[PDB]
């Protein structure tokens, strides 16, 4: 009598994030 | 920050990681040896063997 087993499993997983937030006012008739 | 002239500014950081392992193994094994040996001299020409 033989018997063998063998289980393989892997995960992944990966997550990025990125932001970019910038605001421009000038005001010295003139406006920005 | 905003004061005479105005100076915006923005950044964001995010990173996410996951890893994973997963192993198994199994065995099994079985060995079973039976042997019979029979020797007669009863003096039968049929009955010993029988």
């Amino acid at each position: 009598e033989e018997q063998i087993e063998a289980f393989k499993s892997i995960i992944q997983e990966k997550t990025s994030n990125f932001n970019a937030a910038i605001s421009l006012k000038f005001t010295p008739s003139l406006h920005g | 920050y905003e004061d005479k002239i105005n100076v915006g500014g923005g950044l964001s950081g995010d990173h996410c990681k996951k890893f994973g392992g997963g192993k198994t193994e199994r065995a099994r094994k079985a060995m079973a040896v039976e042997d019979i040996i029979s020797r007669v001299r009863g003096g039968s020409s049929g009955w010993s063997g029988g």
